[PDB]
């Protein structure tokens, strides 16, 4: 819990704007913003699973 | 992992390359055929994957002679194959006998094409059940075979998706004595039980065989016969 | 993978690895390119020496099919003198049966129907060559083809195989290629094989030219190389 | 459980556990059912039909309808409208299925 | 193994015949709730050889059948439907080869 | 591939997101996002060094 | 404790019984099982049935 | 012969747009040897075309239970099964167009000596959904839903040849309104009914509306009932009976309990349609149990003149008979006082300290009882 | 399942084959997207191509093949399986000219291809042409035609008609887009191609791409398309 260091932000990766900005709408809108997902009434997605090479 | 593959025996049982082409057979498209007191109707169940394809391309119902009838249950591309076959059989038969060939000739010669082809052991046999028929003197016939290269004798059967419902309904509804109009009205009765619902003109595609000949009927009168037949 | 053995199966996601392993087998054999002029069609191949052994004048990849037609192939060397010998009897027969010079496009789709058909059964392996197909003509030009191991044959203005295929087609492309005779093609086609591992990983190699366009009248032979001597004078300014 | 192999047959005794209950695979019918169901909850622009996908076989889990629902609806809230078009589900067919599919339409 | 110094008396097991599938419903039905008026050799002739405990499972069935109508009392219509679910173990022809 | 299918359903994992490698305009993305703070000169063939990159 | 007890209020899932899409085979089969002995237990005992502990 | 085919159906359409009654009963007695003449296929869409487009031209009740007795007669003098079911299943109807107390019932025991064995399970609930009114129409509860879960369990077999689902929906929301415990549901299945009652059954769409919109006010939404009103198909399909549900809409949307009594009574005829009337009386009666409270509470701010009928609304010559009917019949232990004001409330539930006591005592006589054996016994 | 790994062509448990199913995305490894459209008495073929390369051609890059002087047709998958199905076409159309006395009607010639397919399914110890076909043919009397051709033998033929890669999306946008009974005077039929195709890739892209086949019953000749004139419909579809 403590022992997450300083780091740069989402800027230096780069190449995968998709996954970036999916990743954003699934999780950071169902938490800081519940009603568009509550308007709809449409539960939010839990989990999500990344993969690859 | 055995039979594998055509050559030999099981230590018990039967030919698993067979009963595995019946299986596949089994999972092909319902029909069914009944056997009048005056002719044999056949009629099959034909639905597009999408509304995109033409219904006057392929035709399941596919005469043989001017007097003979042959639907199947199974896979077009070899249905097609041995059809072509029976076609150039039945006419080395008119060449040698100046005759119409008669249909348990056909079922012969067909079934031996098929038992050779079943014979070991380089390629599968086919995965196509038939259903034939014709009114040779007289008295109408129909003739199913399998892909083991045997055949059969009905008064009515069915082939394709919950066949042993449709026999059930055969077995109930349809008995010795009707007429053509009738065996019509009973085929499109245990084909519509089966079927999806959505059912019009071009869905199902009918074939009689009248003492007159072979007659391959159209969506003219079948949308005439159909329009809410019962 | 395992499900690589015989080339009739296929894949569970449906490719065959017998044409994939023939592809990548050329890959570890010589460099090898080509390219065309306005007026003609240039060969050349980057050949080693083994190390002492060899007589520089012997097994010529360069080979030359019909009067006009010559291969500049790459890869196992007998089965490229064996397809060789297919191209000798298919122009042959066309210069039989028809009277005049075959069209290097039907020589080349009979060619690739033959490749194409030794990638069909399981008795038999897909070949381990790939290769050049140029070609000149009053009527027609210049037509310079290329063949895979599976046998897709179409057209380009340059290619290379080898291990430098992609590191020296980095820099034909820089060519002007359309605006220059093809006595300039030959240094160039000098340099390009010069550049391309001088020392790094084998000692020695040796260079070959063929040659076919207008200036030959419609025939194919290798360069009178040694004649105008157009590599080491210019490679010994091409290291700087 | 889901997995009927590590049981001991000591256990699936008459007395101990007399029934032999699956939850198999739906079929065409019942993934209509399904469809009809849970499409109910959300707004659902009213032209769009759902049976065509359902066309598209076969291999459906019961799970995976709702999650196709929340792929579908938390893209309609990307487009910041509360309405549910055709292709939301193409994109939810696209997404959450998830390998394989041709399908078919040879030998039937 | 089968060494006759080592195995004496190998004893068949017979398919259960008309009778003894009738004896055996009689076993596995007599301790029931019946219908006031019933047969018993139509379901023995109704089956062409079933097992031991499929018979009980037709019993049992047919008083589940009984139930679900709201009654205790098991008529042949039970079994009826009761020789029809077991009936699923075996069907299935075009396959008279042999 | 050597997950349980128990733990592969949605519902706890709802969307499988996948990356891939990166392509011409990402891994010129990714090189001159490196390239910042490496002292050089203005020479660089970023194209180059791309198309060597595959 | 049964590691609460019994749950003891309302903490269902929350979940309508005819929310299940089209189960007439497993709704119906289970409800024998288990949602009819909750009541009929005395028709099952008169027959002699024996519906299942679990 | 077929070129008549057709002219039967030419005639008989006249008789059925212009012609009277006993001219197409004519008819039908008079194709009678037609169908012995021509082919047997097309024999039940005559019998279907005769049969029940003149059943659906007037009520005629010399002639309509007559003829299905004729069918009757030729389909038991012929004697062909596939045809006398589809008589059997409208003869079961005309038994319920008058609510037939047995004999639908005992015809509908001969329908199930038919249908379970053979195979259109499609034609089972034909006749079992009907039997699903029926015991609404006893009001036997559990056997309908009984019926109810047969025709679900039934139509998972069948994709929809005819329209069967939205009927199927509307008396499945039937079921679910004669428990009065769900209703969102119910009126679920009432607009699956209702899209399938898109412009092609207008009889049953005139009361869809009724029903769901019953529903709604029975969901105690009238916002959305006025909103659902201002619905854009419901405007299509408008007539007085939405001027029923607007009027009783307002009424509930505003609980001017006059208002609901007086639109109420207004359209009586179609208040009908809706036996459960209790849905209305409750929602008197179900407002005036917190009408009496509010009107209860007020009793001790200033009670005015004649404590307990004079405080109410007090509406068209003694609105009373109901408060004291809940005094009488039911309890709030509300007991009158003509002279407080109040009404008073009062009581004492625990006093189970002498109950738990007393039921002691019984048994505890009975034990000396039960003591007073050995007693008599061990002495002499 | 498999279970059997397959090898062979025999019969799997429950009831598929898998070697001709594997065959069916034989056409996925080609990376490339085909469409034919049939409306009125013209027919459109359209397809793009796939060069990276300034080293490479264009005129030798083309799967529009004309088979005969009044059928052409288009390939995908690999490009082997493509050009040996062209020539036995081409070959049995000649010999069907020859035999026969006529052009041969295009409905028999995939019949002929679907026979040799199933005769290479049939017998075993051949690998089974992984490539699909997509034909066209004018016909006297019955207008225009559009036939498909699989690796499979199963020949069909019909009014909007596409295969590739992409091409689930591409017959839901024909079934979204062919439903409404307009007629098609053949800009129409060029702007649906271009537009369907353009919606499939989403690229709206240079005219030196897509290699677009037609044939009208004015010309019954097979047609290919020029730059010039394919930049022509592009920029008349482009509002």
């Amino acid at each position: 819990s403590h022992e997450d260091p300083g780091n740069v932000s989402y800027s230096e990766i780069g190449g995968l704007s998709e996954q970036i900005r999916e990743l954003r709408e699934v999780i950071e809108l169902p938490l800081t913003n519940p009603e568009l997902f509550q308007r709809v009434g449409i539960i939010p997605p839990k989990g999500c699973l990344l993969y690859g090479p | 992992g055995y039979s594998f593959s055509l050559t030999t025996f099981s230590p018990s049982g039967k030919l698993v390359q067979i009963e595995y082409a019946l299986a596949a057979v089994a999972g092909g498209a319902p029909s069914v055929g009944i056997k009048a007191a005056n002719g044999v109707v056949l009629a099959t169940e034909k639905k597009q994957k999408s509304i995109l394809y033409d219904e006057r391309s392929v035709h399941k119902v596919e005469p043989i002679t001017k007097h003979i009838g042959l639907v199947y249950s199974g896979m077009g591309p070899d249905y097609r194959v041995l059809v072509h076959r029976a076609r150039k059989l039945a006419q080395q038969y008119y060449l040698v006998y100046q005759e119409p060939i008669p249909t348990a000739q056909l079922v012969q010669r067909v079934a031996s094409v098929m038992q050779e082809y079943t014979q070991s052991g380089g390629v599968r046999p086919f995965g196509v059940s038939l259903l034939i028929c014709g009114w040779n003197e007289g008295r109408p016939y129909l003739f199913q075979s399998d892909p083991s290269g045997a055949y059969f004798a009905w008064k009515a059967t069915a082939m394709g998706k919950n066949y042993v419902n449709g026999k059930t309904f055969l077995e109930k509804r349809y008995n010795e004595d009707l007429e053509l109009e009738d065996a019509i009205h009973t085929a499109i009765l245990t084909l519509k039980e089966s079927f999806e619902g959505q059912m019009t003109e071009d869905n199902i595609e009918v074939g009689i065989c009248n003492e007159a000949g072979f007659r391959r009927l159209t969506p003219t009168e079948v949308k005439d016969y159909l329009a809410a037949i019962a | 993978t395992g499900y690589d053995l015989s080339a009739s199966t296929f894949s569970p996601d449906g490719r065959v690895f017998q044409v994939e392993y023939a592809m990548k087998a050329v890959e570890n054999s010589s460099t090898a390119i080509g390219i065309r002029c306005k007026d003609g069609v240039v060969f050349g191949v980057e050949k080693l020496v083994l190390s002492k052994l060899y007589e520089e004048g012997s097994n010529k990849r360069l080979f030359n099919v019909d009067r006009h037609v010559g291969m500049a192939v790459a890869g196992l060397l007998a089965d490229a003198r064996s397809l060789a010998d297919i191209a000798r009897e298919e122009a042959s027969n066309f210069r039989s049966n028809f009277g005049y010079n075959i069209p290097l496009k039907h020589l080349a789709d009979r060619v690739a129907m033959y490749v194409h058909a030794y990638t069909l059964y399981s008795a038999v392996r897909p070949f381990g060559c790939s290769f050049m197909l140029g070609s000149y003509s009053v009527n027609d030009g210049a037509q310079l083809y290329m063949i895979d191991p599976s046998g897709v044959s179409y057209g380009y203005w340059g290619c290379a195989i080898g291990k430098a295929r992609q590191a020296a087609k980095t820099e034909i492309e820089k060519l002007q290629m359309k605006e220059m005779t093809c006595r300039d093609i030959v240094k160039e086609v000098a340099k390009i094989i010069y550049i391309v591992h001088d020392e790094v990983k084998d000692k020695a190699f040796e260079l070959e030219l063929s040659w076919v366009g207008e200036l030959t009248n419609g025939r194919h032979e290798i360069v009178p190389k040694d004649i105008r001597e157009e590599a080491e004078k210019y490679a010994k300014e091409s290291l700087k | 459980t889901n997995r009927a192999d590590t049981l001991d047959p000591a256990l699936l005794r008459p007395g101990r556990l007399d029934r032999k209950i699956e939850f198999p695979l739906p079929d065409r019918r019942q993934k209509r059912l399904i469809f009809s169901t849970i499409t109910s909850k959300m707004n659902l622009s009213e032209e769009v039909d759902l049976e065509d996908y359902v066309a598209r076989p076969d291999k459906i889990s019961g799970a995976d309808i709702n999650s196709i629902c929340q792929e579908s609806g938390m893209l309609a809230v990307r487009e910041n409208r509360y309405i549910v078009l055709a292709k939301d589900f193409e994109k939810a067919y696209k997404t959450v299925i998830k390998k394989d599919e041709q399908e078919h339409e040879f030998y039937k | 193994l089968l060494r006759p110094g080592r195995i004496d008396r190998k004893i068949e097991f017979p398919p259960p015949n008309e009778e003894a599938r009738l004896d055996i419903l009689k076993i596995h039905s007599r301790k029931m709730n019946l219908t006031r008026g019933i047969n018993l050799r139509k379901i023995a002739e109704l089956m062409p050889g079933a097992s031991g405990a499929e018979v009980k499972g037709v019993c049992t069935e047919a008083g589940m059948y009984a139930l679900r109508e709201r009654r205790v009392h098991v008529t042949q219509e039970d079994f009826e439907m009761a020789v029809a679910k077991v009936m699923q173990k075996d069907s299935e022809k075009n396959m008279s080869i042999k | 591939d050597t997950l349980d299918p128990a733990l592969l359903r949605p519902g706890r994992l709802d969307r499988k997101i996948h990356i891939d490698l990166p392509n011409e305009q990402a891994r010129l993305d990714i090189l001159k996002i490196h390239a910042g703070p490496i002292t050089k000169h203005g020479e660089i063939d970023y194209e180059a060094i791309v198309k060597l990159s595959d | 404790d049964s590691s609460i007890m019994m749950l003891t209020s309302d903490q269902k899932p929350d979940v309508m019984y005819a929310d299940i899409g089209g189960m007439d085979i497993q709704k119906q089969e289970v409800r024998e099982a288990v949602e009819l002995p909750l009541t009929h237990f005395e028709l099952y005992k008169q027959i002699g049935i024996d519906p299942p502990r679990g | 012969v077929q070129v008549k085919e057709q002219s039967i159906l030419e005639l008989g359409s006249l008789l059925a747009k212009t012609g009277q009654a006993a001219e197409l009963g004519g008819l039908l007695k008079y194709v009678r040897p037609f169908l012995n003449s021509i082919s047997k296929a097309k024999a039940a869409r005559l019998v279907r075309s005769l049969l029940d487009l003149f059943l659906d031209m007037e009520a005629a009740t010399g002639q309509e239970v007559e003829l299905c007795l004729e069918c009757i007669e030729w389909a038991k003098s012929e004697k062909r099964t596939f045809l006398r079911q589809a008589l059997e299943a409208r003869l079961v109807s005309l038994y319920f167009d008058t609510k037939r107390y047995q004999e639908a019932l005992h015809l509908g025991s001969q329908l199930l000596r038919e249908l379970k064995k053979m195979d259109d399970k499609a034609l089972l609930v034909e006749v079992q959904l009907l039997e699903s009114k029926t015991y609404h129409a006893l009001s036997n509860l559990p056997k309908a839903r009984a019926a109810l879960t047969s025709a679900r369990t039934t139509a998972n077999a069948i994709y929809c040849p005819p329209k069967l689902q939205a009927t199927l929906d509307m008396q499945s929301g039937i079921i679910h309104a004669a428990e009065e415990k769900d209703w969102k549901t119910a009126y679920s299945y009432f607009y699956e009914a209702f899209e399938g009652y898109d412009s092609i059954d207008s009889p049953k769409a005139i009361t869809s509306l009724k029903y769901m919109l019953l529903c709604k006010i029975m969901l105690n939404t009238p916002e959305d009932v006025q909103a659902l009103v201002s619905g854009k198909l419901a405007l299509r399909y408008a007539g007085r009976q939405t001027e029923a549900l607007k009027c009783v809409a307002q009424a509930s949307k505003n609980r001017s309990l006059a208002d609901f009594e007086k639109a109420l009574t207004d359209y009586r005829a179609e208040l009908r349609d809706d036996p459960i009337i209790s849905t209305h009386l409750a929602k008197l009666y179900d407002n005036l149990l917190e009408q009496n409270l509010i009107r209860v509470i007020e009793p001790f701010s200033r009670v005015q003149i004649e404590h307990i009928s004079s405080l109410i609304k007090l509406s068209k010559a003694d609105v009373e008979r109901k408060l004291s009917q809940m005094i009488l019949d039911k309890k709030f232990h509300g007991i009158l006082d003509q002279g407080e004001g109040v009404l008073i409330i009062f009581d004492e539930p625990p006093v189970d300290k002498t109950y738990e006591a007393a039921l002691e005592t019984i048994q505890n006589m009975s034990k000396v009882v039960d003591s007073l054996y050995n007693k008599a016994k061990k002495l002499t | 399942s498999a279970g059997f790994d397959r090898h062979i062509t025999i019969f799997s448990p429950e009831g598929r084959l898998y070697q001709v199913e594997y065959a069916f995305k034989a056409i996925n490894q080609g990376g490339l997207t085909s469409v034919a459209v049939r409306g009125k008495d013209c027919a459109v073929i359209v397809t793009q191509k796939k060069v990276p390369d300034k080293l490479l051609d264009s005129s030798t890059v083309t799967h529009l093949f004309k088979i005969t002087e009044n059928i052409g047709c288009v390939m995908t998958g690999m490009t082997a399986d493509s050009r040996s199905q062209v020539q036995r076409a081409r070959y049995e159309a000649a010999n069907w000219k020859y035999k026969y006395g006529y052009e041969i009607p295009v409905d028999m010639l995939c019949k002929r291809i679907a026979d040799i397919s199933q005769v290479y399914t049939q017998n075993a110890e051949m690998r089974p042409l992984g490539c699909c076909m997509i034909l066209i043919g004018i016909d006297e009397e019955q207008g225009p035609q559009v036939y498909k051709c699989d690796p499979a033998g199963y020949y069909c033929g019909f009014k909007a008609t596409a295969a590739g890669v992409k091409q689930t999306e591409s017959t839901s946008f024909l079934e979204k887009k062919v439903k409404k009974k307009f007629d098609w005077t053949f800009e129409q039929t060029v702007e649906t191609a271009i537009t369907c195709l353009s919606t499939v890739l989403s690229i709206d892209f240079k005219p030196s791409e897509i290699e677009v086949g037609v044939v009208t019953v004015e010309n019954p000749k097979f047609r290919i398309l020029t730059e010039a004139e394919i930049d022509a419909h592009l920029v008349a579809l482009a509002e």
